[PDB]
């Protein structure tokens, strides 16, 4: 009479809780589709929630959608504001409001994700715009190098000599370490309201490749050789602009398609246009910065203890199971494990009785990782045999 | 009444070919003998086009 | 539709014009071109061509 | 000259062409590993109305090392030259990283053309 | 778990027809099996052909899925007091032959999480059963049982015709990729019918004008 | 637009007639879910000569979330979704109570149209 007990129909969302993975956790940082808090990041869960918080048409909505249709698990949006408008005005408020001292009080305290990416420089290919492009980058190469562990993702402009003159520009060895751009635009399939389609940023779809393969395969793998799913082409292959293949600037990742597979990304390496040092290739910094990220999660479990021989060797023997059990998992290079791992903690070995008055515990790990497949140079031999 | 599904499409037979051969960009990286099988295809890919073009008038 | 296509359509499905064609190969040559497999480069642009023709 | 006659005669995998000669001819045992230059250079889907020939190498070049790579390259390998090339064994194919400039997989494939080692107990313990 | 500790017991429905649309009786068996097993079995049968080409060998038939199960009935512990003929009344009932139709009663055997063999219920008819009373009293009011169970798979026909929809239901729908070409687009067709689709007929069914029409997000209908 | 014509076209749940429209018709992917509404607002019995079709979900109104219900509530709509809908798959049914102002479960349906995960070794112990 009161109440009528039955079965009713709504399109609330229950929604999920903690998918972890802070290393790999994307950071959308693009202005507020036209109640979220000015400033503070907010949890992301399906894509329902993204259509629920930030609508269904926009620049940043179209990237989480692209983002959850790549096979996404978690995102989190940084919000700015309700910007201008007058589009050639809001991309250089948006890269004023990145350099603020409010940036870093937001993202050294922030502690839940681990790639920083601005999907809305997108937007400088319809805008000086090499000026705009250069400190799109070292804006975002400096609040990671400067955050104990975030990667940034990057984009080149479409325009050859204009993706030419950028990484041929000069970056420090520090902050190249810790970024990656991808070329070619991606040409979506989403209806721009009229028959044209959306092309966007191939960010979304990179940063929802690298937390799943490092959710299934794990973080050392790679991200590439993954099809991106609802794309329909790169705007711009390879074979008709042999500019970016200039071996004088930073490092750059090729998005193509082939013909018995779809869009794939093709490659994995960093900034770093070096040889020898291996700060290149993503999963090698994804890697060991996963192992940062959980080796000084226990030794803050041991921190305000006495800095006695015994602590030292309760910190070894934790560390020595945990890196024993990734070897084993094969995440490093070595078939004994006096080539896989090393630990050299000490009174003499690391530390020095100067170094243990002034309250300081310094461990040592010494590491040997995986190196990919990215050139198979077939040979073939005849062997005559009468 | 009339419909018009007519065209003006080819597809030349280098692009058929895979991707060991050619595509490669025009005149810059191909090697005079890389060009070579490209004027071996040109009769082909004209009288493989007049049908194309007399089937359009 | 006076179409001629359920009427030629055995007649027009690259296997019939590529095994025409090959039967052609091995009349005019056949003792100079003698490997006809699918990784000789002429057999590949004729069946090629012989697709556009289809 | 019967290797010639019994292994096929066919093109140059690149077409090289002249006016003085007409086309450039493999032939013999020449013929067999130009074939097989043609195998692993393709790639399944590359060739129209033939999506079964390919090497397929595209599937492990960003795949690590692992030495669960190493036996997918060697089955790939041994299986493609089964389906396609049935004029050539396969005797051994050796796989190593190269040790200067890594990330580069080299493999030594070796064919034909179609005992416990007891001197060993006078060296060990 | 993720809400509270009690237990599941398992639910064993009866039926009198193929569908469920005449309920028989229905128990519940305390006392929960320790071990379910489903064993399936396809049975083959080798060619002896004589032009040794090729070795092989056929498909036949399939077995059907049995299921073995072992339960427990006791009825002198303090917490257990309906006697357990009450209990085997049913099991004895259930699975033999019914007075009104001359048949088995086509069981359903259902556990609270346990999903079987891709349902959430197991259909069929009980092969099998076999009680063995070990202990009595003095009048012998039974109150031990441990029951033995075996059934097969029998499904019901609107059942398994809707399994069958599920999996190429005689349209394809195919997306086309960037750089496709029609034998590419008809393997990936054969493989959604399981038909071999025969790429001419691709390009007559969708109005194609020059068997390379498809523009990289536009679809195409395949029947059979 | 093809979608519009493999998935069949009829009407809306709720009639709406105009006189300027004559009636308001669903069609295509908005039609598949139209018709899912339409079987777990059914209920066995309330159509006639059609007692077979219905959702059935008044058999769970009181009855204790105890995760004894939370199964039998999955395998009706699988079972449901199987019998009467077959255009449609089932991805995952997620129920979930209700945590401000409870007692009321709230059910996610997810259909489709129609690997261990070796990564949280590196966060475990």
């Amino acid at each position: 009479t009161m109440v009528l007990p039955g079965v009713s129909y709504n399109e609330t969302l229950l929604t999920q809780a903690s998918n972890d993975d802070p290393v790999t956790m994307p950071l959308f940082i693009g202005y507020t589709p036209p109640p979220v808090t000015v400033m503070q990041p907010v949890s992301v869960g399906s894509l329902t929630q993204a259509n629920s918080l930030f609508g269904q048409r926009g620049t940043l909505a179209y990237s989480l959608r692209h983002f959850f249709e790549n096979g996404g698990l978690q995102c989190y949006v940084l919000p700015l504001g309700p910007g201008k408008g007058e589009p050639a005005a809001r991309l250089q408020e948006l890269i004023a409001a990145l350099q603020t001292p409010q940036m870093l009080e937001t993202l050294l305290a922030d502690d839940k994700t681990g790639l920083v990416l601005v999907p809305e420089l997108s937007e400088l290919n319809e805008v000086d715009a090499d000026a705009l492009w250069y400190q799109g980058w070292q804006v975002l190469l400096t609040l990671c190098r400067q955050a104990p562990q975030r990667f940034a993702l990057l984009e080149l402009p479409e325009d050859p000599a204009s993706a030419v003159t950028l990484t041929q520009q000069s970056f420090s060895a520090d902050q190249c370490q810790r970024g990656a751009a991808w070329w070619p635009r991606l040409e979506t399939s989403y209806q721009d309201e009229s028959s044209a389609p959306v092309v966007l940023s191939p960010l979304p779809a990179v940063a929802a490749a690298i937390q799943r393969s490092a959710h299934d395969n794990g973080v050392w793998k790679a991200p590439a050789n993954i099809a991106l799913a609802k794309t329909r082409r790169p705007t711009q292959s390879i074979l008709t602009s042999q500019a970016l293949l200039d071996n004088q600037g930073v490092s750059c990742n090729l998005i193509r398609s082939f013909v018995g597979k779809g869009v794939r990304l093709w490659g994995c390496r960093t900034l770093l246009n070096e040889e020898n040092t291996a700060w290149r290739y993503i999963q090698i910094r994804l890697l060991v910065s996963s192992v940062e990220h959980y080796l000084s999660k226990l030794a803050r479990a041991y921190l305000f203890e006495p800095n006695t021989a015994p602590t030292w060797m309760k910190l070894k023997g934790q560390v020595w199971t945990w890196l024993r059990q990734q070897w084993l998992a094969g995440a490093f290079f070595g078939t004994v494990e006096d080539e896989a791992f090393s630990l050299s903690i000490g009174l003499d070995e690391t530390m020095t009785e100067d170094d243990i008055r002034h309250g300081k515990m310094i461990l040592q790990v010494r590491l040997a990782l995986l190196a990919p497949a990215e050139f198979i140079a077939i040979s073939l031999t005849l062997d005559l045999r009468d | 009444a009339g419909r018009f599904r007519d065209q003006t499409l080819y597809i030349p037979i280098g692009q058929r070919q895979p991707e060991c051969y050619a595509l490669q960009q025009p005149d810059t990286v191909i090697d005079d003998q890389t060009r070579a099988v490209h004027q071996f295809l040109l009769p082909v890919d004209q009288l493989l086009a007049d049908g194309t073009a007399e089937l359009a008038q | 539709e006076n179409a001629l296509f359920p009427a030629v359509k055995d007649a027009i499905v690259f296997d019939a014009l590529w095994q025409q064609a090959h039967e052609k190969v091995t009349a005019l040559s056949g003792e100079i071109w003698t490997d006809t497999g699918d990784h000789d480069p002429g057999v590949t642009l004729l069946q090629s061509a012989t697709w556009n023709c289809s | 000259d019967i290797l010639k006659a019994t292994l096929g005669q066919c093109w140059a995998f690149p077409p090289r062409f002249s006016p003085d000669t007409g086309v450039s001819l493999t032939a013999g045992v020449e013929a067999v590993m130009q074939s097989l230059r043609v195998l692993f250079m393709t790639e399944p889907g590359e060739r129209i109305m033939r999506e079964s020939y390919g090497g397929g190498m595209h599937d492990f070049i960003f795949e690590n090392i692992t030495d669960e790579l190493l036996a997918n390259i060697h089955n790939r390998i041994e299986e493609s030259i089964l389906r396609h090339e049935p004029r050539a064994l396969l005797k051994d194919v050796i796989i190593q990283p190269d040790k200067q400039e890594a990330s580069r997989l080299r493999a030594q494939i070796t064919v034909y053309l179609a005992n416990i080692h007891d001197g060993q107990t006078l060296r060990l313990l | 778990s993720l809400l509270e500790r009690g237990l599941s017991k398992l639910t064993l429905n009866a039926w009198k027809d193929r569908e469920g649309k005449i309920p028989a009786g229905s128990m519940s068996a305390m006392y929960n099996p320790e071990t379910i097993q489903l064993d399936y079995q396809t049975r083959f049968d080798t060619e002896d052909t004589i032009n040794t080409a090729s070795q092989s060998n056929r498909y036949v038939i399939s077995e059907p899925v049995g299921l073995n199960l072992t339960l427990l009935f006791d009825s002198q512990m303090p917490g257990n007091t309906t006697p357990i003929e009450t209990q085997l009344a049913m099991l004895k009932s259930l699975c033999a032959v019914d007075a009104a139709t001359g048949s088995p009663y086509f069981l359903r055997i259902t556990w609270g999480k346990m999903r079987w063999e891709n349902k959430g219920w197991f259909a069929g008819r009980a092969r099998d059963l076999s009680v063995t009373y070990t202990l009595f009293d003095r009048d012998a009011t039974p109150l031990r049982a441990t029951v033995q169970l075996s059934l097969v798979a029998d499904e019901s026909f609107v059942i398994q015709q809707s399994l069958k929809t599920q999996s190429a239901p005689d349209r394809a729908l195919v997306s086309v990729p960037d750089l496709a070409s029609l034998p590419l687009l008809a393997l990936s067709a054969g493989g959604v019918l399981a038909s071999s689709v025969d790429y001419l007929s691709l390009a007559w069914d969708n109005d194609l004008d020059n068997l390379d029409d498809f523009q990289t997000g536009d679809f195409l209908r395949a029947t059979k």
